[PDB]
């Protein structure tokens, strides 16, 4: 399974970090981490499909890498429109895809 | 027994890209062609940072250098199925992305580094400069005058690498009539022209050419000429003209193509960003002056202006070439077909297309002028002639043993107003001529 | 402005049969896969099935194989998902999604343009 | 200043394989060795049809060319397990069978195309022909007279390709005592001798040899000799002697061998059918005559008759060789062993033996005579001498700087009845000799 | 017409490694440089037995040769995972272990076999020996005196192989501006230096050098000098100096490395044991004496003593080299990546690293002396000079056309007490000098 | 399965063609079509084992290729002894061999 | 003049056991495979089984595996086929055929020298 | 002087559960496999199971799979073997052995340093 | 299975041979023969793990090879301390290891 934070808060204009982890093992480039976002009653939008790759049309204030055997998503200069959910997914075995829990990020 | 004595410059602190005035005032009753030592220094480049998977930083010479994302072509717009990119050292070692001070650019010297050093030389005695010449005249003289036997050692004076050959042991061969053991021969070389991380200091032993310093009996007397007023001026080459940068990082691409035979293709593309080159000094640069105790056949050469211009990506190895050149690339692959199921065996189950990191570049030279027409007012000279006659047959039949047969179509021999009937017209033609020979 | 629309969700008794239709516009449906992602209420997202570009190959998950049949219709650009042997756990939100092939190809790696999704309850 | 003037033939409409009489009547107070231009034409071959899987059509030179069926050897009789055949372009492109106008044969010029052009030349003035010579004496003179320095350009006059070298970038190496960067060097060339679909028009600048045209002071006066009666006769070579055909179709064969290491062998064999070659004209064939304004050491060469005979498959590149030759073939393969189950890991699970389409042919030359015996009636001359003495040591110690050391064992130097003591006796020995030098 | 007559030795039964006295008493009114024939014999080695899997027999030159067990490194102590060893013929054929008379060592001649033959020669007439010299003087003369044109044939007199070139057919290439057909060129050679099972009998035609036998006018009269007292002494080379053994057996190693990409590495290491070499006779060894009917520029060469010492593993090809050398090894591999599951397609499922049996050895030569200082008592001569000046520029500018530019840094030109300022000090420096030129 | 003509007739000295097809897909050289013949109470004789290959001893008046995504067998200069049966077989999957129906060719 | 003869066919009650013997002459039986082809009355031909050159490897069809056992006897050159669990559909004509190995090898591609065949009824 | 010690053997009723513990000293237990070999009284030796270096992969035999659970513990260098569904044939001598990887790796080829072994009876 | 001798005897200072064979097939290098020894109440000691390889510390009076399609173990200069058992093991299939019976070698 995938362990991820239940909730998280951020002040406006600050920097936030989110961590996605495995139950027992570590995380490397092979696990293929991917970060999405799910605003209410809107379709999910791809943010980070490989460890650090991102598609076109997404603002360049997003990031993401591997730190401390975890998948880390860092948001800098967050606006007030990020009242959404963030979740993590990973690729294990040869054809296994496992998604993680969601954080309802809150901006004060 | 005679001994040659040295002399030091009076200006002091030589610098690259600046004019240097050397005395050579009075030492020697008779003097002939001079020799100038030049000891160069280190050539380590500056440390750089690895790119990020989305970076599209601007490159050099107006060419954009990109680090494509996964699943895209070289451009970051057209989607390509099954493309994976990675950073690699030109020697194959992995390079971690996004790490400060991750790689260093390779530094290599331009072909004939000691020949571009003397871009301009003036021989003067209290004004009224007696002699002028530059690098192109020396290149023409090298291509025609010096014999082929007196070459290899001369190739060491100007800091140009020379090739060495090795073997590969015994191999079994078949002989067809109407089995044997044979050995293979390979050629390889290393030196200033080979891109290296740390260039050892060079030793240029540059030679000075003169009309009166070719024979011992043609030397002018030192007492008659003003000894104290002789001052030879040399324009040293720019620091950006001798050395050059070779990419120290490569963007390896891996693919996968479906269908009955799976194909795994690997390709490479350099990531070239112009860094900072360490300053190169010229120490112990004495001139070991050789001091001892007591119309006609004409050479002409044609060169495109793009050869010397800085816009040329390969200007460091095209400056001495006469005639526009093109690059031929042979990319060799390593095919290997494998079958797993040993039943139907109609087609190979899987394949491989491993390719070398660096290609093999051949500088093919082509004629620039289809026809020649040298129409002077006083004498008609030659008109409407093919380039092959003046390039090959004239040196072959005229000149004797001293002359060497030309190798490039740009330069030719004609036994001043000169016209051309070329088709590659871009206002880039430049002419050099020698007539004293 | 490519759009994707799911249809066929609604209240249904357990043990019945359900059809989910996925339609798309603004893009070439020929050269793209179709994946189905199930999101349970208050839980994570699961992967369900894969259909190839022309329907020649297909794959499924461990807990749903034998009950779900995926199919394509490239003439009118519509992907069909039949599902039988309904139980209570099927209450979730189903998302019809597109995918490219970077590194891994068959199960999907990029997953562009998620659909709005349709809620199905027992 | 002196300028050389041209002259045109009077017969008109030159044709290959026919005798041509040129005037050179009176132009020039003094004349020396002549030069003849010859501009060739296109060399595209005729379109052909792909064979059928069962065809066994007759080939060229009496050799049968077959397209084997699936499951058979090269012959259509012996059954071979797991053999599959396909048609391929020499460059690897597939060729569909049974399709009209599917491929074209490659056309390539024989080695030294301009040397075989003058198969016979006569220098005469109103009968009583003064000079006779042919191609073999010119080949002997080339192998001995012309210096090695005046070679590359002379290699362009007779339409022979010259090699060019390229590099391969930096490579990492180890140095053993009691790491470094090196560069590899590769050689490659292209031109008339390279088989190509379409041959650019060649430009032969053939040189004429004479005894009195080697020095300016040895030229006979034009006024004393009859100017109006000079008529030089040239027998142009046959159109089938210069150009030749290289196969434009290959029969790729693939195999599969069962066992612990399942190998996959791929081999190739040409499908050569003599097509029709487009007629080649001789246009703009002026003779740029050079006009200006005012016993001993003997050379012999021995050649098998099979070198010139049309029955020789490689007669186009063996005609100039002195001494019978054989062909050595190195077929290089690309081995690759793969393991799938990672639990035995002792013997390779699978193997590959990919082979190149075209082999590497080495023309190894061997001596034909183990002994020489020149027994003349007037003088005994030499008897029972080894060939190595007259091949190597005599040119080395005698001749001076003008002579060049021989490369082929067939030709030799002796400082007329000539006998031989060879073992390869087939009544094929032919002798060429020059003594005026 | 003049004829050269032979002469036979009077001692009889020539043997290797012993002094031979030849008369050359009175034949010829005038005589010049002599020629000595020497026909060698077979060189087949002795049969040997294959080793056992646990054997660690002592090798040659103090180096231990081991046959490692399965699952160990080259040493029989450190355990290595997944290592399997097998015996193979250098040509790839399997060799069964533990079988009597299973393989034969290859035999190859040292470089320039005919040059080491005359390790010492004395020219004397009834005591008071007029002339002395050895092999090093001949090597120094060879590297400088003989012209580069008179080389290839001269390489056949001393039993040195010469290279021959072949082609590889047409290939398709891309041309970049701002498609074509090209041909590749390969070089290969075979002969005495190529290790072979059975060596054809050689034929050395050794040349004798003298100060008075370089010009016909400098020959001393035979009548004035004592004809009956002339006795030339030659010290023939040792049988262990010319021929040498190349390993006829190889210990192939195969590996397997786990992880996501399985890697199969194949390596080789020779098993060299000095066997017994068959005795080589010198029959038909007459001296074909050539009989006809009627301060300055100085050469020096510096050589390490290890070049001649028997402890050198490569003493057979380093004896003639001036300056200590190192060996560069390029081991080329054949990579091939394969994927089986066509789902993840991220990294190769399996790989291969097949390597050639024999590496490519490059003999890189390096300068031995950083500085030169020839300080004689009478004249200061040269002091504190770089080696590059005397190695390259002096031959380039002095000597004329006869001299050839040096290729090795060890030897040089200076126009007796000699000192050195080298850093590679091991009391191994040996000097050779020529002044009569 | 394999679809092939129920029956077919030919006049003496004429040219006849026979077609063998798949139910849904097309036919390429991968399927390796093969044409036999089966005279009554005699063993079948191989005629065309690959698309166009034939064994020794078979008269050269037979042919066969792929046209219109079908396996085509063409008989030219037919005699009166061809009163026999003709059927088609194909290779599918990795080890699947499927034979087709037979035509009782009739000569008038 | 190579010949092949089949034997062992005849009327048999359903659910019994049958043996089919295939003998050959005029050719080397060592270096050839043996295939068995079943032709139903009024239907097409089907492939049944494969036996290797020396009997090491064997293969069967989907609808007959588990009931048919093929075997070889290289001594006096006879191929045996045991078949059990007889039913009504077994009524057909069985042909013992030879094969080479071009392209595909194990299932047979060339299939030279068909036998006369033997009729088996229930 | 490397040593291996087995423990956990003794009289037990059929159908029970047993634990066999193999401990080692004098060698690095991290980089070595552990195999278990059963020797029946008056019969030959048999191979039972394989445990990898870090316990990622395991393998068993045909007649014992489903009842044998091999495991490792690299903290204090001890290998465990759980066995259930006891029957009378289990009466034998069990040996825990080390192994290298030459040629074949997973099943073991060299098998250095056999333990003294422990007798287990029903 | 593996067939091996039931019992065997040797005189002191003599030479003895032992044979290990298959039921039906032959024996080659791929089978991987291995010879052990098992003295009473002592752990078995590896003697010959490949066909002819031996580990360190084992006396050099042992041997072993393949002869007559059998695995042969030869003992020369045997002492009186060889009162032990000898058995043979072989490797078949891809992961099959089969051990053989034991000989209670006796020295007179």
């Amino acid at each position: 399974t995938v362990i991820h934070e239940p909730a998280m808060s951020l002040s406006p204009g600050g920097t936030d970090t989110l961590t996605c982890a495995f139950s027992s093992g570590s995380i490397t480039n092979n696990n293929y981490p991917s970060w999405f976002q799910q605003t209410p009653r809107q379709p999910p939008r791809l943010l980070i499909y490989n460890t650090n790759n991102r598609p076109t049309g997404v603002p360049s204030r997003f990031s993401g890498a591997i730190s401390g055997n975890k998948a880390a998503l860092t948001i800098t200069g967050a606006q007030a429109n990020d009242e959404a959910d963030y979740f993590c997914t990973l690729y294990i075995s040869i054809a296994d895809v496992i998604f993680g829990g969601g954080t309802h990020l809150t901006v004060l | 027994g005679f001994e040659y004595n040295k002399v030091r410059p009076h200006t002091g602190t030589p610098t690259l890209g600046n004019k240097l005035t050397f005395g050579i005032p009075q030492y020697g009753d008779f003097f002939h062609d001079m020799v100038g030592h030049h000891i160069l220094g280190a050539c380590h480049s500056s440390w750089q940072d690895a790119p990020i998977q989305g970076t599209s930083q601007m490159g050099a010479h107006g060419q954009l250098q990109t680090f494509p994302r996964n699943g895209y072509d070289w451009d970051n717009q057209t989607p390509l199925e099954g493309a994976v990119y990675t950073l690699v050292d030109p020697f194959g070692r992995p390079i971690v992305p996004g790490t400060k001070n991750a790689y260093r650019n390779l530094v290599y010297y331009c072909e004939y580094p000691g020949e571009r050093l003397y871009e301009n030389v003036r021989f003067d005695v209290n004004g009224n400069s007696l002699d002028e010449y530059s690098s192109d005249v020396t290149t023409l003289v090298r291509k025609f005058c010096i014999p082929g036997d007196k070459m290899t050692g001369y190739k060491h004076l100007v800091g140009q690498e020379v090739s060495v050959e090795g073997t590969s042991g015994p191999l079994l061969c078949n002989i067809h009539d109407l089995l044997d053991i044979r050995r293979n021969v390979h050629y390889s070389c290393n030196g200033p022209q080979t891109p290296k991380y740390y260039q050892p200091p060079l030793a240029l032993w540059i030679k000075l050419r003169f009309w009166f310093n070719e024979n011992v009996n043609l030397a002018i007397p030192s007492v008659s000429i003003p000894f104290g007023e002789r001052f030879i001026t040399i324009k040293l080459a720019s620091q950006k003209d001798l050395v050059n940068e070779f990419p120290g990082l490569f963007v390896r691409q891996s693919r996968f193509i479906a269908g009955r035979p799976s194909r795994r293709n690997i390709r490479f593309k350099p990531w070239f960003i112009p860094g900072v080159i360490n300053e190169i000094s010229l120490t112990n640069n004495e001139l070991y002056i050789n001091n001892l105790f007591v119309i006609e056949y004409m050479f002409i050469g044609l060169k495109p202006t793009w050869n010397i211009s800085d816009q040329n990506p390969h200007q460091h190895r095209d400056w001495h070439k006469f005639g526009h050149v093109v690059n031929a690339i042979m990319q060799p692959t390593h095919h290997a077909e494998i079958s797993f199921q040993d039943r139907d065996t109609a087609l190979p189950d899987a394949c491989s297309s491993i390719s070398d990191i660096s290609p093999v570049t051949y500088p093919i030279t082509l004629p620039i002028i289809k026809n020649i027409s040298v129409t002077a007012h006083g004498i008609n000279l030659i008109d409407k002639f093919p380039s092959k006659f003046c390039s090959s047959y004239i040196p072959f039949h005229y000149g004797g043993n001293a002359i060497k047969t030309p190798d490039d179509p740009g330069a030719m021999m004609i036994t001043f107003y000169i016209s051309w009937d070329t088709d590659y017209v871009g206002s880039i033609t430049t002419a050099d001529l020698v007539v004293s020979a | 402005q490519e759009k994707l629309v799911e249809s066929g969700g609604g209240l249904v008794q357990p043990g019945g049969s359900l059809i989910l239709s996925c339609v798309g516009s603004g893009f070439t449906f020929i050269t793209y896969e179709i994946n189905w992602v199930r999101q349970a209420p208050g839980k994570g997202l699961e992967w369900l099935a894969v259909v190839s570009k022309i329907g020649d190959r297909t794959y499924y998950a461990h807990s749903v194989r034998g009950r779900l049949t995926i199919s394509r219709d490239n003439s009118q650009n519509t992907a069909y998902l039949q599902m039988n042997s309904l139980r209570t756990e099927d209450t979730a939100r189903y998302y019809c999604v597109r995918a490219w092939c970077a590194t891994t190809c068959l199960p999907g790696d990029i997953m562009d343009l998620w659909g709005p999704g349709v809620g199905v309850i027992v």
